[PDB]
RNA sequence: GGAAGACCGAAACAGUUCUGACGUGCAAAUCGAUUGUCAGAAUUGAGUAUAGGGGCGAAAGACCAAUCGAACCAUCUAGUA
RNA sequence: GGUAUGCGUAGAAGUGUUUGGCGUAAGCCUGCAUGGAGCUGCCAUUGGUACAGAUCUUGGUGGAUAGUAGCAAAUAAUCGA
RNA sequence: CUAGUCGAUAGAAUAAUGUAGGUAAGGGAAGUCGGCAAAUUAGAUCCGUAACUUCGGGAUAAGGAUUGGCUCUGAAGAUUG
RNA sequence: GAACCCGCAGGUACGGACCAAUGGCACAAUACUUGUUCGAGCGAACAGUGGUAUGACGCUACGUCCGUUGGAUUAUGCCUG
RNA sequence: UCACCUGAUGCCGCGCUAGUUACAUAUAAAAGCAUUAUUUAAUACAAUGACAAAGCCUAGAAUCAAUUGUAAACGACUUUUGUAACAGGCAAGGUGUUGUAAGUGGUUGAGCAGCUGCCAUACUGCGAUCCACUGAAGCUUAUCCUUUGCUUGAUGAUUCGA
């Protein structure tokens, strides 16, 4: 109800980018987070931070690495009183061992 | 018509073809505007309008360049409009209220009774 | 010891076969693969000559301002059929 | 040029027309609606005199499309303010 | 690196055919006008070089071997002898 | 010398399909790898797919599994007359 | 549902018809008199629909959007959505796929150098690769199989009546 929460999500981000080329893989793969955000979110303007960038441009376009770990923080619109209210902020977690390392919410609302 | 090939949404207005004109659909959007601040002046409730009359022309053409083969020149005519629109209430509609012409005489009216009035009709 | 109109090759130029890419183009001739010469009969910016039945032509009637078996522009020219 | 004490801002020329009519027919007469300053009938003459056409000249304008053709060469753009 | 550009309509979408860059087990010109697009060969060192020659060639003929990375010794100089 | 009638086995061409195996093409996922920057150690960083080898989903042929039974009646023999 | 017979309810005996004779009537005539004319129409029949009238019966789908992927140039076509049997994101198992990571350490070595010391003749800082921890490691549905682990989840619009 309060809707403002915090996950701790993990992505297959590959798996979302099968049928369609490199040279457009991975800037597809930031306007194919766009429809990561938000089938487990629904809100609309999700609004990619620079850090996310200087990593998955990190190798280049031909391929972001296939594990990352965004932070979806949905984020009151504290002005700009449009009709939406709720956005969504992502971050980078830059962890690396990816086995087992469950996808889950604790977090606290003010990091 | 066409070739505006297919998109599915379109059933509701039961052949299949549509597009999403982003131009033409803000230049109504604002001008609905320009008609919606006007029966505020006239005091005028506004959820009791509904569009009444609505017709787009066309007008006075440009005329732009183009460059083609061997050496020569076509127009590149984009053609303006104009969007006339009037809104009226929630009014009704009427069919006409009539009225018949007789002229009787002496040897007419007793073939009514004839049916009528000697012979008695059951109901 | 480094000479020759010597060779394979690059910006300089040329333009061959694909008869391939558009043939209402990128274009009133170009792009992309391919191929030839490449220290001389080489390549070239400027100055100056040459004139319409003639200039010029390592010779095809090529070229002379997108025109060339005679231009190009006004007339005798509403020339004749 | 002669002519009808010719109509004309109390609406004259053309423009439309699901008002009405005369010719065999070309063509007029007529009502309404624009319109704003000039016009026709008899009889003498007469000029650059009536158009579906000329691969006709010029100026609008169609269907195709008024949204199709296609805007494809030069590595490729991206989130946040 | 140094300087400077993202400027070529856009987000999307995996149909043909086309546009260009490819590999395809067998045989390998049968294909077709024709071995033409296209494939092998390609650098350098070591040999090894056929007929015809105007005795300058043909000559890179053909016909072959050899070619990393890493660890080492052997050699080619100058000043003060 | 009856490849007679038939039965059996097979085979050609097209025909309809699928993919278990095997052939192809490549998860451009991954291992060895040259050249350059990333200071050195991971990568596949970029050479418009660097080149190489194996390579699963599919898709496919060169592989695979398949493709048949009723009724009139010409040519004709006979039937009775 | 429907015509027929029967169990059997009941009692129309409401209304039948013909032939002869008598009676009570009412109605019926549009001079139109060489009349018809765009030939009514009532009755009745059914068809109706409308209006206030008449009782009864009744308590959904489709359509895109969003999906998914057995389909695909688009549309169409197969499906999906319990406060959660599931959808859906993940992890986890299994299937495979290259072949055996990085990390240390190693008797792992062509040796060459430093100290090779006085004795112990040693440490390596160099070493291309090999060996152990190692069939490791990354890839695995995007158009894979697996859920009792993990989290996410309903609140839209738009059309339609015999």
């Amino acid at each position: 109800i309060n809707e403002v929460v915090t996950r701790e999500c993990t992505i297959h981000l590959a798996k979302r980018v099968h049928n369609i080329g490199f040279k457009k893989r991975a800037p597809r793969a930031i306007k194919e987070i766009r429809k990561f955000a938000e089938r487990e979110m629904g809100t609309t303007d999700v609004r990619i931070d620079t850090r996310l960038n200087k990593h998955i441009w990190s190798k280049g376009i031909r391929s972001t690495p296939f594990r990352i770990r965004v932070r979806l923080a949905r984020r009151r619109n504290d002005d700009e009183d449009s009709p939406n209210k709720l956005y969504t902020y992502v971050t980078y977690v830059p962890v690396s061992t990816f086995k087992n390392l469950q996808t889950e919410n604790v977090e606290s609302s003010d990091d | 018509n066409g070739g505006v090939g297919r998109c599915a949404q379109a059933k509701q207005w039961k052949t299949t073809q549509g597009r999403w004109p982003k131009k033409s659909a803000e230049f109504l959007l604002q001008l609905l505007r320009n008609a919606e601040a006007n029966a505020d002046c006239k005091g005028l409730d506004a959820d009791r309008l509904v569009v009444h009359h609505i017709q787009v022309n066309r007008a006075q053409c440009l005329r732009r360049r183009t460059y083609r083969a061997h050496g020569r020149i076509n127009p590149y005519m984009s053609s303006p409009c104009h969007v006339e629109v009037i809104l009226t209430e929630k009014e009704e509609l009427v069919s006409k209220a009539t009225d018949d012409e007789p002229a009787k005489k002496k040897l007419s009216k007793k073939k009514l009774q004839r049916q009528k009035e000697k012979m008695l009709r059951s109901e």
